[PDB]
């Protein structure tokens, strides 16, 4: 029984832990046996509404409540923002929902790329009344949307067609500088995950570096590290659903953040899905080609790009089936010449 | 002290 160690890399919030959770759904017991719980969904709900409310005053220009009657709801939300051991009483759900229906709050949500907001904000805020029920058991999709910070390595071990896989994410791990290279030991392939839709956002670590440029810089560092030169990279251009939504909305144009997009044309090898808007096709291949330029500019490793939606179990099932074929057939490239 | 992956990847000071 061959075992393949698969190392998930990528910037924070690109989708690495979601891929692990998807592997567990597909090939282990899902969220059934430190898994994401109801409480994490309530915490995300609270973090979303309190982040949006607090951001209203700080934007330039600032955003006001559309309904000044909701001011006491704002006072409540900000007052419990950092409360340890929040009990989520019924008035919290009342104020959160009523604030989510305030046009000023939504206008602030629409400008979320100007601050730091978790991805699942609208998804959870739109089902406040479902979540607050005492009988509420979260669906797998609820648990996939729930952003939970990993402490330590986040991993899954599973067997498919008599082939063992060990997929692990080191996003929540820290190590001594000279020992970090050891995390790549005996790795069959790196799975590099990119939040394609985050081209208009900046990273939390400094609130200045553009998120996509951060992903390109990370990918460049891995790709050109001579001690990793024999490890092939499977590239997950993730959050395709959020990329399509953002492009079709025209609020943040890609060329406003990556000016060469204005001169980019969709390649002729492109396989746009039927019905895909041409702007979305050009965007997603541009982002792909931003990484492919790095991997072509400089060994015994290749890059295999994939368009993915990490919260879509069926999408990841398909993509991972392609990866297993890529993974089980990577050894064949060792026998090729030139 | 201990550094993150990006501190390693970009040779940033631990801080
Ligand atoms: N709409 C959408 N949301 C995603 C996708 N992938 C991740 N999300 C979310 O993005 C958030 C952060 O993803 P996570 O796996 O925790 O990022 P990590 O820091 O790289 O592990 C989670 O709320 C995930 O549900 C995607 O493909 N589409
Ligand atoms: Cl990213």
């Amino acid at each position: 029984r061959a075992t393949h160690r698969l190392l998930l890399l990528g910037a924070g919030e690109s989708g690495k832990s979601t891929i692990v959770k998807q592997m567990r759904i597909l090939h282990v017991n899902g969220f059934n046996g430190k898994a994401t719980k109801v409480q994490d969904i309530k915490n995300n709900l609270k973090e979303a509404i309190e982040t949006i409310v607090a951001a209203m005053s700080n934007l330039v220009p600032p955003v006001e409540l559309a309904n000044p009657e909701n001011q006491f709801r704002v006072d409540y939300i900000l007052s419990v923002m950092n409360v340890p051991d929040f009990d989520f009483p019924p008035e919290f759900y009342e104020h959160a929902k009523a604030l989510w229906e305030d046009e000023g709050v939504r206008a602030c949500y629409e400008r979320s790329n100007e601050y730091q907001l978790i991805d699942c904000a609208q998804y959870f805020l739109d089902k406040i009344d479902v979540i607050k029920q005492a009988d509420y058991v979260p669906s797998d999709q609820d648990l996939l949307r729930c952003r939970v910070l990993t402490s330590g390595i986040f991993e899954t071990k599973f067997q498919v067609d008599k082939v063992n896989f060990h997929m692990f994410d080191v996003g929540g791990q820290r190590d001594e500088r000279r020992k970090w290279i050891q995390c790549f030991n005996d790795v069959t392939a790196i799975i590099f995950v990119v939040a394609s839709s985050s081209y208009n956002m900046v990273i939390r670590e400094d609130n200045q570096t553009n998120r996509l440029q951060e992903a390109l810089n990370l990918f460049k560092s891995i790709w050109n590290n001579r001690w990793l030169r024999t490890i092939s990279v499977i590239l997950f251009l993730n959050k395709q659903d959020l990329l399509a939504e953002k492009v079709l909305a025209g609020k943040s144009k890609i060329e406003d953040y990556f000016p060469e997009f204005a001169r980019y044309t969709t390649p002729e090898d492109a396989t746009p899905e039927p019905g895909e808007d041409p702007r979305v096709t050009r965007a997603k291949y541009f982002i792909r080609d931003e990484f492919l330029r790095i991997s072509t500019a400089s060994g015994r490793h290749y890059c295999y790009p994939h368009f993915t939606c990490a919260v879509d179990t069926e999408n990841i099932r398909r993509v991972f089936n392609d990866c297993r074929d890529i993974i089980q057939r990577m050894h064949l490239r060792q026998y090729e010449l030139l | 002290x201990l550094i993150t992956f990006r501190q390693w990847a970009f040779n940033l000071p631990c801080g």
